[PDB]
């Protein structure tokens, strides 16, 4: 199979910019009859992909002409003049050569803008969740930006990893930051037997790690 | 033209499941449909294509005899028959119409929801997430709302009646150990916590729940 190799993986960049995302083959994907044949798709998050460039030298009935398709035999380039808000989704390569058909790697696209400061916040569990019987430590991370950091979980002192949840969402519309959520789930015994946990939070814009740490006896 | 799929489809593993492809608006049996399996991680995989006049049939050297397609020409419908199914296959599929070496893929679904699993439809477990006794009060403080143990998504974790919706966190599910477990927070002053009321509410239409549940400071 001929596999797609797209570069970059996240190519960010701000509103009205020029973008170029490069599609290599793995082999020649040239049709003897003088023509190459690859489409280009553009999926958004909760939607079904669209189209935008068929036949590269050609472009798509209904799409505007801001989107551009380029290259040679084998290299090929899809360019953007002016990205706007709603050109933000997944990119994605198709081979129309040999059989069988086969889709590309998938680039990820969204805009750029400015460094933003991270808020952490840390929730010890309520007294339902004692009376149920666990402990669910939550650590909050919001309106932060890039996506490099990290979250550790200090217990007494001591890095813990077994029951660690992270999660992140998309980049949002609005402020165009990002988001994350740190679970730790333990047993109530658990929960009377140490002293001190802690969320810590490592990110560029931050010379030393925000620490948010709480004692159970206090 | 028009394309319609099945509903959502839940089975223990090892079993078979069937989906359905309704297509109108054309000639149904006159050119290739083509299927695509998207991981809900990431990257597109294809698993095949067929015609549904004659009995042509292709599979990726990856999938192959893990599905075997089948086609009607009395009606409009085309099914396919799946193999011993694993808990590695659990993902999104589309269908879609595609005419080789010339004008293809101008259309697609909607989306089909397959969730292999073991576990057992359990209602939700709510828990507010109260900061810990020993705070300082800062000009804003954020909050939480937990859901533990639900069984299968989606559920809508929403503050009172959209009074607080600016600056709202909403994360993907991941699982811990068998079952999900999602929280929400917000951004408020510090001078209203003290007097204004806030109810956290959980809807789950899977199991019908409806459960609001207050949040105090200790």
């Amino acid at each position: 199979d001929v596999l797609m190799t797209q570069t970059p993986l996240s190519l960010p960049v701000s509103l009205g910019d020029q973008a170029s995302i490069s599609c290599r083959s793995s082999q020649s994907i040239v049709h003897s009859n003088g023509n190459t044949y690859l489409e280009w798709y553009l999926q958004k998050p909760g939607q079904s992909p669209k189209l935008l460039i068929y036949k590269v030298s050609n472009r798509f009935s209904g799409v505007p002409d801001r989107f551009s398709g380029s290259g040679s035999g084998t290299d090929f380039t899809l360019k953007i003049s002016r990205v706007e808000a709603e050109d933000l989704g997944v990119y994605y390569c198709f081979q129309g050569s040999h059989v069988p058909w086969t889709f590309g790697g998938g680039t990820k696209l969204e805009i750029k803008r400015a460094d933003a400061a991270p808020t952490v916040s840390i929730f010890p569990p309520s007294s339902e969740q004692l009376t149920s019987g666990g402990a669910s430590v939550v650590c909050f991370l919001n309106n932060f930006y890039p996506k490099d950091i990290n979250v550790k979980w200090k217990i007494d002192g001591s890095e813990r990893q077994n029951g660690v949840l992270n999660s992140w969402t998309d980049q949002d519309s609005k402020d165009s930051t990002y988001s994350m959520s740190s679970t730790l789930t333990l047993t109530k015994d658990e929960y009377e037997r140490h002293n001190s946990y802690t969320c810590e939070a490592t990110h560029k814009t931050s010379t030393s790690p925000i620490v948010k740490s709480f004692n159970r006896n206090e | 033209v028009q394309l319609q799929q099945s509903g959502a489809e839940v089975m223990k593993p090892g079993a078979s499941v069937k989906i359905s492809c309704k297509g109108t608006g054309y000639t149904f049996s006159s050119y290739w449909i083509e299927w695509v399996k998207q991981r809900p991680g990431h990257g597109l995989e294809r698993i095949g294509e067929i015609l549904p006049g004659s009995g042509s049939t292709n599979y990726n050297e990856k999938f192959r005899g893990k599905a075997t397609f089948t086609a009607d020409k009395s009606s409009k419908t085309a099914y396919m028959q799946l193999s011993s199914l694993t808990s590695e296959d659990s993902a999104v599929y589309y269908c879609a119409r595609y005419l080789p070496y010339y004008y293809a893929m101008d259309y697609w679904g909607q989306g089909t929801s397959v969730t292999v699993s073991s576990a057992k439809t359990t209602p939700p477990s709510v828990y507010p997430l109260a900061p810990g006794s020993a705070a300082q009060t800062n000009s804003m403080v954020t909050l939480g709302c937990l859901v533990k143990g639900y069984f299968p998504e989606p559920v809508t974790v929403t503050w009172n009646s959209g009074s607080l919706s600016s600056g709202v966190h909403t994360f993907p599910a991941v699982l811990q150990s068998d079952l999900y477990t999602l929280s929400s927070s917000v951004t408020v002053p510090s001078s209203t916590w003290p007097s204004e009321t806030v109810t956290c509410n959980v809807a789950h239409p899977a199991s019908s729940t409806k459960v609001d549940k207050k949040i105090v400071p200790r």
